[PDB]
């Protein structure tokens, strides 16, 4: 028995739909066979000891799953995820992981398998922390964030917690694999937007660190402070405030 | 809420084309699902075409497939109806309408939209 909650109840068919679904919004993903996805995705993961996956057992699935976003309109975040996609729901043109086709096929689910059987594991999984980090979500969602830092370019925008204690964590997603895949060819600038929960926020000892971190990477930083998030999310929705 | 502008409209002669546009200020452009409608003299509003944000999905009225091509570019906020083959039976006020869409719509919810905003359209008259 894993400490972590079991895959999610009806997984097959969730990913399934979810990758109809998106396929039929965007004219350009309409090529994908939705069951081929499916079948490099669970090839991951089952009948495999769901502590010894690595990045390799996906590759299939990146390979279907592959996507051209546009590379100057990525938008990363850390800590904040409803609000980043609230802004990406208003502001089309831009991307979060969890708005390509392999972001939103696993977003908020769980799975694994076992080493014994074709089975998928609706009873326990493992817990990063408790269990083991090589499991099939935390080895999926390095994967596929790892690709999606390595594609942007120009300016990428991340979206940050201005009311944590922590603005920036180093130890998160963003802060110990986004910020170092992205590349200093590709990318110019990193902007990030600290949103508040009021006073700059930019000289914040955490952004200092950030700042450290992309500078010290040849990548350009720099800092907003968005002080009211419903006027932004209100003036992004009708510029014409 | 969206302003709506359509333009394109005019007197043509049966079997030719003409391309309507319609513009679109206020709310973002890229927020919504687009349609043109029609209205004989005398007779009662139609629907013609439909296009979702992402261009991912289209709609057609029966007697317009293969004539009529809806669609869009969001950077320019323009929806376009090209109007192809045209009959005497299409000479109508065309307008341009738009409905608020989710970014993940249902496809299926595309058949029972209330388009709630509206242009004052333009008058297309197809003559032989």
């Amino acid at each position: 028995t894993w400490s972590g909650p079991g895959t999610t109840k009806r997984f097959p068919e969730t990913v399934l739909a979810r990758c109809v679904k998106y396929t039929e919004i965007h004219p350009e993903m309409r090529h994908v066979d939705c069951q081929s996805v499916w079948d490099a995705f669970k090839g991951a993961f089952i009948s495999k000891h769901p502590c010894d996956i690595t990045e390799e057992d996906y590759q299939p699935l990146m390979k279907l799953g592959t996507q051209t976003v546009p590379c100057n309109k990525i938008l990363l975040w850390s800590r904040i995820k409803d609000l980043a996609h609230q802004f990406t729901q208003v502001q089309r043109d831009m991307f979060t992981l969890e708005d390509t086709l392999l972001g939103y096929l696993a977003d908020d689910l769980t799975w694994c398998g076992e080493f014994d059987t074709s089975k998928i594991n609706y009873q326990s999984c493992p817990d990063w922390r408790k269990d083991c980090s090589n499991n099939p979500v935390s080895v999926f969602w390095k994967t596929v964030s790892r690709r999606f830092a390595e594609a942007a370019c120009d300016v990428v925008h991340v979206m940050l917690d201005g009311s944590r204690s922590k603005i920036f964590d180093k130890d998160s997603t963003f802060g110990s694999v986004e910020v170092h895949n992205l590349q200093p060819e590709k990318v110019q600038t990193l902007e990030a937007w600290v949103i508040h929960g009021s006073r700059d926020l930019c000289q914040d000892p955490t952004i200092k660190e950030l700042e450290s971190i992309i500078s010290k990477r040849n990548i350009q930083f720099s800092c907003k402070n968005i002080y009211r998030p419903d006027k932004f999310l209100q003036c992004v929705k009708n510029p014409e405030c | 809420d969206v302003q709506l502008q359509e333009s394109g409209g005019g007197l043509v002669q049966a079997g030719h084309s003409l391309r309507l546009s319609c513009v679109g200020s206020g709310s973002r452009f890229d927020n919504y699902a687009m349609g043109w409608f029609r209205q004989a003299p005398g007779k009662e509003r139609e629907f013609v075409a439909a296009i979702s944000w992402s261009s991912g999905t289209t709609r057609y009225l029966d007697t317009v497939k293969g004539r009529f091509t809806i669609s869009r570019d969001n950077a320019k906020s323009t929806v376009y109806l090209q109007m192809n083959s045209l009959k005497p039976e299409d000479t109508a006020v065309y307008y341009c309408a738009a409905r608020y869409q989710p970014r993940y719509y249902d496809s299926g919810d595309m058949d029972g939209y209330e388009y709630d905003n509206w242009g004052q359209g333009t008058q297309v008259t197809v003559s032989s």
